[PDB]
């Protein structure tokens, strides 16, 4: 089954952008040996229907070892504001940890 | 103890040291001592029987005890007592 | 054997957040006071200025003004009374506070409001607004004739 | 006629300290300001002759006497600390409010404390968890540690001999341990910090 | 379960001023504490004027407080 929206041009909307990574190769944190891990791959956003971000671009080229990207960082397009009020969550983090398994 | 009417023992080899002291620190004998600063070096002497002077408030001794040089800052109760009651010599 | 608790911490918004993306003009006092006067119902003139922002010591008097007029161009019922009544005593409550900052126009608007009403007079906000106009400069000086008619 | 039933305090606190608290910490409801709320005294048996944790109430009227001449309200025994014992207590307390709260506070900072050889400051507040009603609470506690300073033993001392010290505790109703240390300071308590 | 009846006292302090205050007996006498809320230390404002700060700034050695014991 699938479950569609009637969004005109000049309606606000709210929507789940998946968030992205640009230039993970290149940073001090992966070349001493760790990864970055996404914490929510989701955030929720206001969005009209003329604007709608296809996804959020994060740059993570100046991230070091113990680096965390939280809400407050994510870019906002224009057109679109950020949902909720749990600010200060943890979207990426620059770690070497693997869960201790 | 000594005669209060007699004064004071304190070593000449003490005060020389103190004035040497205080030549190399013109700074911090005249100024920086009352702020709260701590005395940029150390004495060390081997004069246990003299008395402790106010003069030498902020100052660092290191007393001999037979082995080394026990450190002793000089704080405001310790005047009148000799600066060998501050370094023990036996140890259990 | 007593536990004790840590407050959480406050959530600043972020920077750069618009707090709505609706279409919500600003409103300068002139606006307020069209707006306050175009009203026709006790319940609209009750919500024609809510807010510490809206209502200041001008829409009180515009709403004491155009209480007076709805009052004696129409009969109410019960629920209508009580809101004109709700209207009269927190307009006058907002005077009494804020009675220096009026200027010479919303003075003399506020003495023709208060003798048409029927409501019992505040402390004195009669006598206070007498004072302030009793220098003998302000209406020689009230250009508008309206304000020294009323 | 003759009598002491005003507060000073209460009218300090209302027509004088009230405002400066507004001006030096703005908020947007008058409501929302430090308030005082309670004192609790407290005298267990740890800080008395008796030693024992438990034990007779015909052993602490004296202490119960005591807490009522200086509060001049009635104390209480504390309850039984299980069902199987129920004759014996563990201490007195008594709790005093508005106008009573008031008297006693400027009586204990004017006279009593500052006669009193090793205090500097009142320790920092303590926050506990919200009750039921989600109301954030501090306390301020501290001990008086010379109970025969006041000038009211002296009638009967051999009576009132044993009395040694009393604990106290204040309950602070504000936004931020900061507010707490405002309304404490102007109390006249040092804190000490 | 009675109340005691509360009756009122002068204190006087330090600096002459009168108090009233609280007691269960009665005290023909002015009571007057050893120490009250002026004279002690701890109870001092800490609001400090330019002409107390110039003096602390500019202090030089005094070593009479010891040395005296001596000349005597």
């Amino acid at each position: 089954l699938m479950h569609l929206q009637y969004c005109p041009q000049d309606r606000l909307v709210d929507v789940r952008v998946p968030i992205r990574l640009i230039n993970d190769d290149v940073a001090p944190g992966v070349k001493k040996g760790g990864w970055i891990s996404v914490k929510q791959r989701l955030v929720g956003y206001q969005c009209r229907g003329n604007s709608i971000p296809p996804h959020i671009e994060v740059d993570a080229k100046h991230l070091r070892l113990d680096d965390k990207v939280l809400k407050r960082d994510l870019p906002i397009p224009k057109g679109t504001r950020l949902l909720g009020c749990d600010f200060d969550a943890v979207v990426l983090h620059c770690t070497t940890d693997v869960g201790k398994e | 103890g000594r005669a209060v009417w007699r004064g004071p023992y304190v070593s000449v080899s003490l005060l020389e040291q103190v004035i040497t002291f205080a030549k190399r620190n013109p700074e911090w004998w005249n100024i920086g001592r009352f702020q709260g600063s701590k005395a940029p070096e150390a004495i060390n002497t081997f004069c246990r029987s003299s008395t402790v002077l106010p003069d030498f408030l902020g100052l660092k001794f290191g007393v001999h005890n037979g082995r080394e040089f026990v450190g002793v800052e000089v704080q405001e109760a310790m005047v009148g007592h000799k600066l060998g009651e501050f370094s023990q010599t036996t140890f259990r | 054997i007593e536990e004790y608790y840590v407050v959480p911490p406050a959530c600043p918004p972020p920077p750069h957040n618009p707090k709505t993306l609706k279409y919500v003009p600003k409103l300068n006092r002139t606006q307020i006071i069209a707006r306050v006067y175009e009203a026709k119902t006790p319940t609209e003139l009750e919500n024609s200025a809510l807010g510490k922002k809206f209502f200041s010591e001008f829409a009180a008097v515009a709403k004491l003004v155009r209480l007076s007029q709805l009052r004696r161009a129409n009969v109410y019922n019960s629920r209508d009374d009580a809101m004109c009544v709700s209207i009269y005593n927190t307009s006058v409550r907002v005077a009494d506070k804020l009675l220096h900052l009026s200027s010479d126009e919303e003075l003399c608007g506020l003495i023709w409001a208060l003798s048409q009403l029927p409501y019992p007079e505040y402390e004195n906000l009669v006598d206070r607004s007498l004072q302030i106009l009793l220098e003998e400069d302000k209406p020689l000086k009230t250009g508008s004739s309206l304000a020294v008619s009323r | 006629s003759s009598l002491h039933l005003t507060s000073r305090y209460h009218h300090m606190f209302y027509n004088v300290l009230y405002r400066e608290m507004m001006l030096k910490a703005p908020k947007t409801k008058v409501e929302q300001g430090p308030h005082l709320e309670s004192i609790t005294l407290t005298i267990k048996t740890t800080d008395t002759r008796l030693d024992k944790d438990i034990v007779d109430k015909w052993e602490l009227l004296l202490f119960s006497l005591a807490l009522e001449h200086i509060t001049g309200e009635p104390a209480a025994f504390l309850p039984p600390p299980n069902r199987h014992v129920a004759n014996k207590s563990a201490g007195v307390t008594v709790t005093l409010k508005g106008e009573k709260m008031f008297n006693f506070l400027e009586k204990l900072v004017y006279t009593i404390l500052p006669n009193q050889t090793g205090f500097e400051g009142v320790p920092q507040p303590k926050t506990l968890v919200p009750g039921p009603d989600g109301v954030v609470k501090r306390v301020v506690d501290f001990g008086v540690t010379n109970l025969l300073l006041y000038p009211d033993f002296e009638e009967h001392f051999g009576v009132f001999e044993p009395i040694r010290s009393m604990q106290v505790r204040m309950m602070i109703r504000s936004d931020s341990d900061e507010s707490c240390n405002m309304l404490v300071s102007g109390l006249l308590v040092p804190q000490l910090e | 379960l009675v109340r005691p009846l509360t009756k009122a006292m002068t204190v006087v302090l330090s600096n002459g001023a009168t108090l009233r205050l609280p007691t269960v007996y009665a005290r023909a006498k002015p009571w007057f504490p050893v120490m009250d809320l002026h004279s002690h230390n701890v109870w001092k404002h800490k609001i400090k004027t330019d002409f107390q700060l110039e003096s602390e700034k500019n202090i030089t050695p005094d070593f009479s407080n010891f040395y005296n014991k001596f000349g005597k």
